[PDB]
């Protein structure tokens, strides 16, 4: 049961969420390891100041505040009892976007498993923080967040605070949480790792330009222009410089991991992309595989059918900058 | 009045608009939930001349809904005099005393964008009578502003109430409870996928492979948005009215027609809708162009 | 007063000029959404002149919703008198019966920074009412604080409606898509690459050089902006409005000038816009002046 | 009033000053954003008296700006006399008015702590018309209040505003873009490393050796402040109204009454900016000291 | 200066920190006697002991700049603009310039200390104090009449230290205000002195020093959650012993049980074994 | 009363030690504990006279105001007149009456905000500010002749109770000016077993409800979170109905089992109903 070292995820989860010490913390888990930077980040904001929204408030007060509504005051006869509706904007605390950290940390403190100071923590910053109220959260709730107002910094634990929900599952207790095994499932990782590439490399390789594409098949059937049945092809990402273009399809294998048969079902995909696409520059055409592996990293390259295609590793768990280094160092090889 | 004047125009099938009208009778209390641009209004206002068998603009009474929309205005309520204030008959009661007068003549009410105020503020005390079986004068009640307890009001068999919602909005999630009981929904589809709608287009000097190659792009955006939940449900799905628009002229129809309307009014919609992935906006527009 | 006339000094292409009227005259309420500085107040006073094709104010109204507008203040609110509350037409409601005096020459309304306003609140019973096809006396509608005594609004067809909505601020952004739909949308660019733009500098004692600098440096830079869309969207990028005005007296345009320009204000907007690392901000701004 | 009068006491930079009133009398809006302590509030009054060349507060409005400020207060409101309300103009209405009266003679207006308050509320129509090229009848609008269209309210030609926005809070920040338009920004910084705050404190029999040792050390601790501009930007930094007053007595300022203040002051400040670091704290604070 | 259980030092360096900058914050945890602090010390800078000068107000959240300067509020024909406490306080102090006239101002962590004060939050100043640094009110009808600080007012502001909010931090006002701490004072000889003249044992008040101070270490061992602003104050222990009845542990096993063990909690909250061991701890 | 009383008498004796000197008290346990029944007989023993006009009791919720509690302007016939409140008239009442003590029940504190009620007053309540020298002048008192200011004979105690879990940590203003105290629902105590034994109970129906409730008790508290030691049930439900005239008996439990413990346990738990009708059996036999 070999898997990466965990700490190793979030800087691909962090280049997932497109925007710290780490080696302070003794906790080796995930949970120890989120918790800590949301812990921290929370305090990190309230240094340069949490948002705050003005929300118009319309009620009742034996008073002038702001603009007082003329007709809800007459039909309700509140200037009787020396009273008017006016609306007004009360300054708070209580969006949407800070009432989720404070339910998101309710949550980590349940979290059964969890270090015990980063739980002693958590519950001080929730007394912290009297006027905010509780929720209980949903996608939905991230959903309506999607505008995007707040600033830069708050996206990224916002991000955080999607992961937590989504892989917090009820255990020994009905009260407590327990984590889910994140890095068991493959889908999951192996669609952490295309969205890593793809931003990624938008970081990195300033050199070319990395967009994604959709691709649409040569085919024409007599039935049906529009070929619903065929498979919707999008590439995982493509990175195009004006020397060369290169496709790339990345995917987690537990059976890789393994030091034998091979999985690369992946590639079956791989040709019919560079087959539909058609350059218009027509400077050449490549193609990328590139899968993790933890051990050891080895490249090959083949000519299959008139195309130039590697197939390459990564030896995750060795250490951050070696495996940023080694990512620019394949890259240059067949962006060439 | 014809069903023939009434229905042919219509891109809806006659399935649903039976089944409109069988609920109506028997409820009396009804809601059309679509999205915009699906005829809702355009239907409404044709329903109540079927149901009456004429064109009496009397019998029929159209309202639309917003926050300062309240009970003092709809029902009862004081308006100021230069000094004094005066009780007024509001419009749903002033409407039932027509009501009252014709039992036999079928009495429609018409309320558009209804979630906008809350039913209770307006209505209140009435969402009592206005159920279907608690009408007549058995049920009759005296009003919150009746000046003695022998002034009662009761809605009369006779009125159907018709509520116009759109499922656009996020706080619709949580529909209103007095909604759900009271009244009885239904869905109206886009309708794109129609003889009727393509008959109309095809009768404006249109091709056909141009309007089906358009068919099915539309009925395959739609199950995009469809298909989510989280962000844009079912009911956010585009309406079939920004291509009725814009043919009066006799233009006939054409990929510079149908560009002006996707760059003008459905691009950016989908800005709005795919702001997280831009790159998405840019694989339908596209598409659609094509 | 023509076309010649409005568009001398425009920076925006003829082609946009013509999509607007094309989609006024049929559909007759229209938005415009960019970036502040792209001349969309600069336009508006302009285009109205063009409709009733004379100089004309009197069929022109101009407006700024504030986010305390209200139904009060568009349509039909209540005031106090000296002593007691009365009535007041509001005036959108004013504007109308003006309006509605003769049909054949067009009137016009100007909500400049629309998009702030809860505009379902605002309009109320006019949302429905502003669309080219429910207006006249067909879909007169009966008002909230309309008398007891029948009497009816309807918006007059000669009656157009354009609104200026920027892009900047994503919170205040049109999100009822039932009111995004009688609305149609007109994208608005920065106006840099037009010889139109150019030729006013070069007029006005510009170096093409120079000039053709300028343009080929902001033109990269609204490219980094318009690939965001996490925070800094395409509608963020620069407007041409901090260049244009200023050198009336004389002064030359010069790289002090601009330099001026890029210290006192767009530096400190680009260092708001980023927040996250002054280096981007350090490149942005020492490439201007170079 | 007279140049010279100001720039004695004054420790900024003539140059700045002078970018001051070059954009001043071309834009007619600036926000002068530094951390508190640096003379926003000292400069803004003497400014003024620069601009106009003469000495008069009649023609000059000084407010604080704050949560519980709005339009009805600010521009135009309804507003209690007694038994009656009445509508009442507001602080920047009346003084538009007085500036009417005399075209030639500039009125300021200046706001502290403009940051706190919704801008977009409470300017609202004339977040439109304080424009520099949008200024005169040409562009009168009518208010919301305003019993008719043909009542118009525009800001004369001679008005010129002032804006003070301590950038310590970023909660508290003009993100409203298309606002920072209209507002040319003029960063101020503390001016420690200034030879005339340098002469005020040697006038005050001051070691020339202390005081160009104190210089140094904030200088280093600012630049260690601006370093982290994801935690702090240069806006937090230390400005240097700890040190000039309070040696109005005559007392000397030895290296005792720097550490008094130090404690007092400045100490607390380090243990809210490095809440994580102890040792950072000590750091510095102790580094002041020996 | 003689039943006071706090440095003779403090309050010096305050009486020339507050006559020089004439605002601050006393800030500290609760139980440590800052109202008795600040009365007594009006009392000093006056000279005298004299009420009406001195007015003392308890800030909480729902408190507003409708109440504290400036306001519309009904009479019994109806509304009218009604001068706050503030606004009344500083015309009483403008009839008389001469005399010290102070202002404070309990429980202020909890409002949005900005929306109150408003206008004064730069008038307070001590230097932007007279008729030049005037300004019109939010709600005055003309510009002309106008609202400044007059010089001799002084404000004084305590704040519990024990309940941090992290929603807005203001470093401005902190300009404005200058912070001075204040520590429990059980070290003091001041504090013992008045127990040993109340008929203490000598070993009963030393052992006790040591067992609150040791609680107190504890609470600011861990600084980011806790810190020197949460450990206890001494106050508890002043009233309830001067009806007679002389200390002994009995009476000290009432307050522990009666007053600190929900603080316990309130602090070391959902560990119950650390209040067991620290309140019994301090019961042997 | 005392022994009418199934609280220990220590408790009792506890409050008055606590009340006498801090003034302000909240009796904080489950609902069905008698904490209004508790409050209005420990009110008349602090008087020792038994006397209901001193004694006065009101009831929060949310909508309950500074006008309501304090001085607010009411409609006449025509126009409007300032209207004095509760408080305001009670003090006043007591005012006159130095020496005597005068009492004032708060019940459902927590559901409403102390703040927008109370107002200036609540400094005031504080026992170490009390009486003319801290006189405050009112928010609607427009003349600065007349000042309100409570005295030192007053007594306010508070009925909260631990029953929801919805309630997250108390409000801070509480905290600092209220002395709190946990309430046992009281079932081991001789005295509401000597309550049964002189209904001819049977010593055995006794024990072993006493015992049957205890086993529950410490299992509802067993749980750590969700349902604590505020939860478990109190004894109120037991009383009334057996002196009535009807004498106890296992039946007369069986219906109380259903009547409130059987839907209070599913609200409690409602997640299994199996364990509800597990406890639901143990409790009839
Ligand atoms: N000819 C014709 N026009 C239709 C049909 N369906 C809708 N329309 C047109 O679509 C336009 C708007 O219809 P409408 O009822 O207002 O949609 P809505 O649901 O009320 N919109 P909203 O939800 O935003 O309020 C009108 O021109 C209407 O006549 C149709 O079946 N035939
Ligand atoms: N001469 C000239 N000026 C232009 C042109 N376009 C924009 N401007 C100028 O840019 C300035 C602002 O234009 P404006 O219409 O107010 O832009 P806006 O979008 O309405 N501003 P905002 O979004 O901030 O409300 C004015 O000086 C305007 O005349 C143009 O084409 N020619
Ligand atoms: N003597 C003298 N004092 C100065 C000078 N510059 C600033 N100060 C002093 O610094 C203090 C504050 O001035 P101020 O404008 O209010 O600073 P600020 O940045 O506006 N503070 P805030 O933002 O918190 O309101 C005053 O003591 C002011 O006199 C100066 O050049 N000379
Ligand atoms: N004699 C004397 N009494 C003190 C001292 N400190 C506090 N007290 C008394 O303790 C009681 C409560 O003080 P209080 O202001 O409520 O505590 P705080 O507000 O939290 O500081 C009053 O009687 C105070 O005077 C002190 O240092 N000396
Ligand atoms: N006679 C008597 N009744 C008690 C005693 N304790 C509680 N009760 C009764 O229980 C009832 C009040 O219970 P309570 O918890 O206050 O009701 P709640 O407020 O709705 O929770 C009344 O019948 C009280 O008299 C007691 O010790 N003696
Ligand atoms: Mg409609
Ligand atoms: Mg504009
Ligand atoms: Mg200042």
């Amino acid at each position: 049961q070999p898997v990466i070292p965990v700490r190793n995820i979030y800087y691909m989860l962090t280049y997932a969420w497109g925007y710290a010490n780490l080696e302070a913390i003794p906790g080796n888990n995930l949970l120890d390891i989120l918790g800590y930077v949301l812990n921290k980040g929370v305090l990190q904001l309230s240094r340069r100041g949490l948002e705050l929204d003005y929300n118009p408030n319309t009620e009742i007060i034996p008073g002038i505040k702001g603009r007082i509504e003329f007709a809800k005051t007459i039909r309700g006869f509140h200037l009787n009892h020396g009273k008017t509706v006016s609306t007004f904007d009360m300054l708070n605390e209580d969006t949407l976007a800070n009432r989720i950290i404070k339910s998101t940390l309710a949550i980590l403190i349940k979290h059964e498993k969890l270090n015990s100071t980063i739980r002693d923590e958590a519950r001080s910053l929730y007394r912290k923080l009297p006027g905010i109220s509780t929720l209980h959260l949903t996608p939905q709730h991230f959903s309506y967040l999607n505008g995007g107002k707040n600033t830069r910094y708050y996206k990224f634990v916002i991000s955080v605070c999607k992961f937590i929900v989504n892989n917090s599952i009820p255990g020994q207790n009905k009260g407590h949480y327990r984590f889910y095994d994140f890095e068991r499932n493959e889908k999951e990782m192996s669609l952490l790792y295309q969205k890593f590439l793809y931003e990624f490399c938008r970081r990195e390789l300033t050199s070319a330009n990395t967009t994604r594409s959709y691709l649409k098949w040569d085919a024409s059937s007599i039935s049906d222009q529009s070929l619903n049945l065929l498979p919707r092809m999008e590439t995982d990402i493509t990175i195009r410089s004006s020397e060369k273009i290169l496709i790339v399809d990345a995917k987690y294998y537990k059976s890789i991991f393994s030091r034998e048969k091979f999985h690369s079902q992946n590639l079956y995909q791989l040709m019919n992309y560079l087959w539909s696409l058609k350059p218009e520059n027509g400077e050449n055409i490549g193609g990328l595989l590139i899968y993790p592996h933890v051990d050891t990293a080895v490249k090959h390259r083949y000519k299959i059918n008139g195309f130039d295609i590697g197939l390459c590793t990564v030896n995750l768990g060795q250490e951050w900058p070696c495996i940023h280094q080694e990512l620019l160092d394949i890259f240059d090889e067949y962006l060439k | 009045y014809c069903l023939e004047d009434a229905l042919n125009d219509l891109f809806i099938p006659e399935t649903t608009i039976e089944t409109i009208l069988k609920r109506l009778t028997i409820k009396k209390n009804i809601i059309l939930q679509g999205p915009p641009g699906v005829g809702k209004t355009f239907v409404a206002r044709r329903l109540a001349y079927l149901l009456t068998g004429e064109k009496a603009p009397q019998r029929v009474n159209m309202v639309q809904f917003h926050q300062s929309y309240s009970y003092e205005d709809f029902i009862q309520g004081y308006r100021p005099n230069g000094v004094g204030f005066r009780r007024k008959d509001g419009i749903f009661y002033n409407f039932c005393q027509q009501a009252k007068e014709q039992p036999e003549k079928k009495y429609i009410f018409i309320i558009d964008e209804i979630n906008r105020a809350n039913l209770s503020k307006v209505f209140g005390e009435v969402m009592m009578l206005m159920e279907h079986d608690k009408r007549g004068e058995n049920w009759s009640v005296p009003l919150t502003y009746s000046e003695n307890d022998e002034e009662r009001f009761y809605v009369p068999e006779n009125v159907y109430i018709i509520g116009l919602m759109n499922t656009a909005d996020r706080s619709l999630a949580v529909v209103d409870y007095a909604l759900r009981r009271r009244f009885s929904f239904i869905d109206i589809e886009p309708g794109f996928d129609t003889p009727q709608f393509r008959n109309f287009l095809l009768n404006k000097k249109a091709e056909p492979s141009f309007v089906e190659s358009l068919c099915q792009k539309m009925n395959e955006l739609n199950q995009e948005i469809s298909k989510e939940a989280t962000i844009l449900g079912k009911g956010f799905r585009i309406g079939h009215s920004y291509f009725c628009c814009g043919l009066e002229d006799g233009t006939s129809p054409d990929t510079q027609w149908l560009n002006e309307i996707v760059m003008t009014d459905i691009a950016p919609l989908l800005e709005e809708y795919f702001f997280d992935d831009p790159y998405k906006q840019q694989k339908w527009t596209n598409k659609l162009l094509g």
